[PDB]
């Protein structure tokens, strides 16, 4: 008989392993502040991981990688990506970005304008985009002096990386879009990729003369849902899945979802876990870690696949919840604190 | 990777290695607390010792 | 040098305390006659904990045997180990006290407290330094419950930063002498929660069903339910009277046990309880299984009712001590919504190489849990069906006493139950 | 030569400082009647190892220490121990009866009654000190003399000897290998009133200890002697500059200029390697760089912590045995490459290295195996500050039901004390996050 403690009640993806779990008649659920549990499924932001592995005789285990954080905020990441020789400045598929302190507050102000200054005169396409981890608040802008006035404005950390001006649009439609990459790391580190992702279209046309209209350039669900017209015109929800995906890529490019994508899927994911590995590895800790990634993504017109951002605390797509939080059980909960396929994921073997 | 001031004796010998630079109350406050504290609890006894005479 | 000071009052506290001295008698090797005849230095380390060292090498207990009237004494002085306590130490009375609370504390009673006094003052003046006294006594009688508790108060007023610890047998209809049990253990628990440190509550209800159901005995004697007493008796004082870690005194035990003064009325509990199947080698996961089920308990009181404050467990004998934290802790991490969570790690475990006579091993269970509200419970319920009719009061009324005092008794009583069940919350 | 005072109080002050003398005397070649065959100089001399041993006219070399206990069944085992002759009667104090697990008792109403006996007989050693550099002071964190007594002795130190040094070993509170629910209390209340008098205070995790016996020693269930055995061999590497000749960490004061740049954040965490079993058939014996490596492995340190996560202020490398500078800085080169190392900028990022080719002792018949050579690296890391998180939090789960409150205020404390002290720990972990975190 295993415990678990609950400390994070806006999570449907542990809201659903937490039914699984209870549903086995092998676990039991105790006061969030008991610290006699075996598993911990974790509140998003402070926790408290110095507390974990020092009760006589439990084996304990949570579900965050203390340090990832590293991965998933906007400015860390850039700067773990400039400073590791693992990925290097050199970083092919990652974009140009650049860490922008707000004139009110290191800083890579004067880096950014060179880089600008050096496009500008190149005639080439100089469209960037502005963002920040304490948003919903995005700009995107081909004039340097618009991206850094609307950073002044703000008071958090922000970064500007170039905008992808040449985006693969699906047909029909003329429309833009990114994939979701699932991604488990368990207490061994073994990098998990569920088989399963889904692509958040833009049920608009991608308009490259009007940035105005954020619309038809973001490919968040709620900007889709809440201020496009065309919701739900192709697919359902504006998310299609791999099985379909990979028809479209084989009628009209000729290519499978598996050679012209998912292959740089999997080195950006094992790039990047296996980059802070060192730093975060719980093998030798007195408590075991494992974490659910939500890795995004962006695909140009040539099939180069760009790394967007990392989600510590990502969602699922409503009809995939089933499938992947067993899997989570199995793989991750399961392993630590065995019960009474075929396997749903791909491990990425690495060098550990 | 800089090494200075090595020191060598007979027994063993030390040295620094550098990789990068950088960028109260007195006698009597005490025996105040004490007499302190052991006046609260005669205090306290006195009172358990009128309860019982009660 | 860590002296305790028994003290045995009334028949109830008399039987019990006989027996207690015949079984730690004869783990320390000390026989009939005060002569040491054991095989092992273990059993002389500690035994001036409870032993006076007489003159020859003789052992005399450091035992007072109070009683209002001659009968149970002469028994002891007659009865196994009678020849063993000090005769000075037998100080009694003629005319009885007639389960009557009132002529223990306050008539019959008062015209012996003194002269016991003196003899708890000889003992203690003998004592490198004295731990405190413990005290066998029932509650539903009147030599024991009503002068005992007159004793209590007037030791505190002496002694009074000593430790103060009883066994108190608790009343119940179902091995009953008298009506007036409940009048009796009213007034009395109104003294403990006063004037005692610490008191292992001891249901002789429960030990009647122990004897009944789980050791088949068709028809169980105040003797088979003594024998109950004894071995949990020996087991609770086995980290006094033993080389034992931690030291083990009387202070740190209540300072670990106790997290609120009114709050020192313990749950005792034996493994293993067999019928005679009785050869069998007991392995620690049954220790530990019985140790924590409510049947292996003295207060006859749910453990799951409510939920433990803290936990004290001794394991005797040569055992697995690595399988015992692992039971332990499985028994903790497999039930811990019986534990409350606001006092970090408050199951504490305890190894005694030395087991009782018989056994290759045993364990013993103190619990200070809040489902010993329910033996109040009981005792408050049978008190008011008789009080709101004033039945039976006569008898105390006629030794001076006023309504008044039951009244302030039964509120102080409900009182520590509301304050049991705020903590269970 | 300057002096040093070693002063043990309580239960484990007592005992590991049992263990600590024992193993300076084989490390000294001195023999348990007090005899040192190689000091020439009889009946005096200002050698190294006489910052901690004076000599009679005789030729006995006597410890420069003090055992303080409120209860005497501990101190009784040095007074008729192997090292009885070791000690003469003024060093060995024992009170009547203990604290009973209550810093308030340990140290408003037994302390006060013998605090001016412990002050004289230490007067006394100090009277034969040319030139005392200052105290090293052993004690429990949970017990009630060792919380208790110590802060109080401490305060007591800083009146009379305002211009002394003071160092602490102490034994943080391990549930595993303790019986008392109230250590919580009692860890907090002593690091309140005891933290403006100590310089440096290396704390030791009786959980670390005791999970370092179980792995590396194959103890299933381990005992004091076991534990003690172990905390003296980092004590001694801690004190051997001490009593060697050498350059780093010569005197007291060094400990605090090496490791302490703030008053307050004054706890080093230790790590030690190798730990090696005496049962084993036998062993590989491991290098230099694979004993330095060890000592950024959670699982050598005296204080379970992830210093992945937390920033250095100082380190400083101890080695022990067949050790020279060429393999200390490769090792520290494939550190830097491998290693989460993250130093605060406004320290230099760097490590102090001293090397003492004389191997580690051990005690005959005892657990820990012969080593050619082995390390004891001390460094200040925030991460560190786990160990007040788990104490605060553990006190604050009692403390809002005022839990066991009651025997504190019973022997004259007033609660106020309780939040004051709950208080001054808050302070403390912001101070540990403001130089931490970003
Ligand atoms: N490492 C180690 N820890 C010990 C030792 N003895 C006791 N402890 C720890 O110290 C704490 C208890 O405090 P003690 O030192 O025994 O108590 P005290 O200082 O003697 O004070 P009193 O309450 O008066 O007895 C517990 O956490 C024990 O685990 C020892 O010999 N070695
Ligand atoms: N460098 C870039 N080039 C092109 N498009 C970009 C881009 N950076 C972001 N986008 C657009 O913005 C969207 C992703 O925004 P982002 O993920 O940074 O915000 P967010 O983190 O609040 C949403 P999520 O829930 O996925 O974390 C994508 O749909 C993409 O089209
Ligand atoms: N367990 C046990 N209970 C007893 C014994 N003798 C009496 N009692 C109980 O104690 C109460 C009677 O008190 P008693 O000791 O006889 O009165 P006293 O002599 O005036 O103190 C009743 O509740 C009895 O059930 C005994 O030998 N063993
Ligand atoms: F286990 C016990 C159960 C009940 C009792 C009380 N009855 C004792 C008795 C019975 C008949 C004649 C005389 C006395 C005592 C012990
Ligand atoms: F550890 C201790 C805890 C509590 C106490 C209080 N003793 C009260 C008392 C003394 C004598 C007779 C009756 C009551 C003393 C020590
Ligand atoms: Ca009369
Ligand atoms: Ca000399
Ligand atoms: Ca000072
Ligand atoms: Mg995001
Ligand atoms: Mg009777
Ligand atoms: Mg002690």
């Amino acid at each position: 008989m295993y415990t678990f403690v609950v400390r994070d009640e806006n999570s449907s993806v542990y809201a659903e392993v937490s039914r699984l779990l209870l549903a086995t008649g092998q676990w039991k659920r105790l006061r969030k502040d008991n610290p006699r549990f075996n598993l911990m499924l974790g509140e998003r932001n402070r926790l408290p991981f110095g507390r974990l592995g020092h009760e006589p005789g439990l084996v304990q285990l949570v579900n965050y990688y203390r340090g990832a954080d590293k991965l998933c905020r906007k400015a860390s990441l850039v700067k773990l990506i400039k400073t590791s020789p693992e990925l290097s400045e050199s970083c092919t598929w990652f974009p140009e970005s650049y860490v922008i302190y707000p004139t009110n507050l290191t800083d890579e102000r004067e880096v950014f304008l060179a880089a600008y200054n050096r496009r500008r005169e190149g005639r080439e396409g100089n469209v960037w985009i502005a963002k920040s981890s304490a948003g919903a608040g995005i700009l995107i802008s081909s004039e340097a002096s618009e991206l850094l006035d609307f950073i002044d404005e703000q008071g958090q950390v922000h970064v500007i990386q170039k905008y992808l001006e040449k985006p693969l649009l699906l047909e029909p439609g003329h429309r833009k879009f990114d994939i979701r990459s699932w991604v488990l790391v368990d207490h061994l580190y073994n990098i998990y990729l569920y088989r399963e992702g889904v692509l958040r279209t833009s049920s608009e046309p991608y308009n490259s003369a009007n940035f105005q209209d954020k619309t038809c350039h973001l490919t968040n669900h709620c900007i889709q849902k809440e201020y496009s017209k065309n919701y739900g015109r192709y697919e359902e929800g504006n998310e299609m899945f791999f099985e379909e995906f990979n028809q479209y890529l084989m009628d009209a490019l000729n290519t499978t979802l598996e050679n012209s994508i998912l292959l740089q899927i999997k080195h950006i994911i094992r790039s990047c876990l296996m980059c802070i590995e060192p730093a975060i590895s719980t093998k030798h800790l007195h408590y075991q870690s494992f974490q659910l990634f939500g890795f995004d993504f962006m695909v140009d017109e040539e099939l180069k696949v760009w790394l967007i951002e990392v989600n510590g605390a990502p969602a699922c797509a409503q009809k995939l919840y089933a499938e992947l939080c067993q899997g989570i059980v199995d793989v991750a909960i399961s392993s630590v604190f065995p019960l009474a396929p075929t396997s749903i994921f791909i491990k990425l073997h690495h060098h550990h | 990777m800089e090494v200075i001031e090595l020191n060598k004796c007979t027994s063993g010998q030390s040295f620094e290695v550098i990789l990068k630079p950088p960028s109260d109350p007195s006698l009597e406050e005490i025996q105040k607390k004490l007499e302190a504290a052991e006046e609260r609890r005669k205090y306290q006894e006195a009172e358990l010792l009128k309860h019982l005479a009660e | 040098m860590r002296e305790i000071v028994h003290i045995q009052a009334g028949q109830c506290g008399n039987q019990i305390g006989a027996k207690f001295w015949e079984v730690i008698s004869d783990e320390h090797g000390i026989d009939p006659t005060g002569s040491y005849h054991g095989d092992s230095d273990l059993q002389l380390e500690r035994i001036n904990v409870y032993y006076n060292e007489a003159t020859g090498n003789k052992y005399v207990p450091r035992a007072i045997l109070v009683d209002l009237e001659p009968g149970t004494m002469d028994s002891v002085r007659s009865g196994p180990f009678g020849q063993i306590f000090r005769p000075d130490n037998f100080v009694f009375g003629q005319s009885g006290a007639g389960n009557n609370w009132a002529k223990g504390h306050y008539t019959e009673g008062a015209e012996l407290v003194d002269s016991v006094l003196d003899v708890v003052r000889k003992e203690s003046e003998s004592c490198d330094c004295l731990q405190g006294f413990q005290l066998t006594h029932s509650l539903g009688g009147g030599t024991g419950s009503g002068m005992g508790t007159l004793l209590i108060s007037k030791i505190r007023e002496e002694y009074p930063d000593r430790i103060m610890n009883t066994f108190s047998v608790m009343p119940s209809p179902k091995v009953s002498d008298t009506v007036v049990e409940p009048y009796n253990a009213t007034l009395s628990v109104h003294q403990l929660v006063e004037n005692t440190d610490e008191t292992y509550c001891i249901d002789n209800e429960a030990l009647y069903d122990i004897c009944f159901r789980t050791l088949k005995l068709t028809t169980p004697t105040y003797g088979d339910l003594n024998h109950l007493v004894s071995a949990t008796m020996s087991g609770v004082t086995t980290c006094l009277r033993f080389p034992g870690q931690l030291n083990a005194d009387l202070r740190k035990l209540a300072v670990n046990m106790v997290p609120f003064p009114r709050l020192h009325f313990f749950m005792p509990g034996f493994a293993p309880l067999t019928s005679r199947q009785q050869y069998r080698a007991l392995t620690v996961p049954e220790l530990t299984q019985q140790m924590f089920d409510s049947k292996n308990m003295m207060a006859a009181c749910d453990p799951r009712h409510g939920r433990y404050l803290t936990v004290a467990a001794i394991f005797r004998g040569r055992m697995s001590m690595k399988e015992v934290d692992e039971q332990m802790l499985n028994v903790q991490n497999k039930n811990s919504s019986y534990f409350v969570e606001w006092i970090p790690n408050n199951v504490k475990t305890a190894v005694c190489d030395i087991p009782p006579r018989g056994l290759k091993m045993s364990a013993t269970f103190i619990g200070n849990s809040t489902a010993i509200q329910e033996l109040f419970k009981r005792i408050s319920e049978q008190f008011t069906a008789m009080f709101r009719r004033k039945a039976f009061l006569h008898w105390y009324t006629g030794e001076g006493m006023d309504e008044m005092e039951f009244t302030e008794a039964e509120s102080n009583m409900n009182d520590l139950v509301s304050e049991y069940q705020q903590y269970q919350d | 030569m300057r002096e040093c005072i070693s002063i043990h109080v309580g239960q484990a002050g007592v005992q590991i400082g049992n263990a600590c003398w024992e193993l300076y005397c084989l490390e000294h070649g001195i023999q348990p009647d007090g005899q040192m065959p190689s000091d020439k100089t009889i009946g005096g001399g200002d050698d190294s190892f006489n910052t901690f041993f004076s000599e009679t006219g005789a030729g006995k070399h006597v410890p420069r220490a003090v055992f303080v206990d409120l209860e005497p069944t501990v101190i009784d085992e040095v007074r008729t121990g192997t090292y009885r002759q070791l000690f003469h009667p003024e060093q060995l104090i024992t009170g009547k009866e203990d604290a009973a697990n209550n810093y308030a008792r340990g140290h408003y109403t037994i302390g006060k009654e013998i605090i001016d006996l412990v002050l004289d007989r230490i007067r006394k050693l100090a009277d034969q000190c040319t030139g005392l550099q200052g105290f090293l002071v052993f004690h429990s964190f949970g017990g009630g003399t060792g919380s208790g007594f110590t802060s109080l002795l401490m305060e007591r130190l800083s009146v009379d000897y305002g211009k002394k040094s003071k160092l602490e070993f102490s034994i943080y509170p391990a549930p595993q290998v303790s019986t008392a629910v109230v250590e919580p209390y009692n860890s907090i209340l002593t690091t309140h009133t005891t933290l403006e008098h100590s310089d440096c205070a290396f704390m030791v995790d009786n959980e670390a200890i005791y999970d370092i016996c179980r792995r590396n020693l194959d103890i299933e269930r381990p005992t004091y002697t076991n534990l003690n055995r172990l905390i003296s061999q980092i004590v001694s590497s801690i004190t051997a500059s001490l009593r060697f000749d050498g350059a780093l960490n010569v005197d007291l004061t060094e400990f605090q200029t090496n490791l302490v740049p703030y008053p307050r954040i004054h706890f080093p965490l230790a790590t030690y390697a190798p730990v090696i079993s005496a049962e084993k058939a036998y062993h590989e014996q491991l290098s230099v760089a694979e004993i330095t490596n060890a000592c950024f492995e959670p699982a050598n340190q005296m204080v379970k912590c992830d210093p992945r996560h937390g920033k250095y202020m100082a380190c400083c490398l101890l080695y022990r045995g067949d050790v020279v500078p060429k393999d200390v800085n490769a090792a520290i080169a494939t550190i830097k490459t491998k290693r989460s190392i993250q130093f605060v900028d406004w320290c230099p990022t760097g490590f102090k290295v001293g090397i003492n080719y004389q191997p580690p002792t051990v005690v005959p018949g005892g657990d820990l195996a012969k080593v050619q050579r082995a390390v004891c690296m001390l460094s200040n890391t925030t991460a560190i500050a786990e160990a007040w998180a788990r104490l605060d939090h553990k006190f604050d789960l009692m403390y809002a039901k005022r839990a066991f409150v009651h025997w504190y205020v019973g022997e004259g404390m007033e609660e106020g004390e309780f939040s004051e002290a709950r208080e001054d720990m808050a302070a403390l972990e912001k101070d540990y996050e403001e130089v931490g975190v970003d």
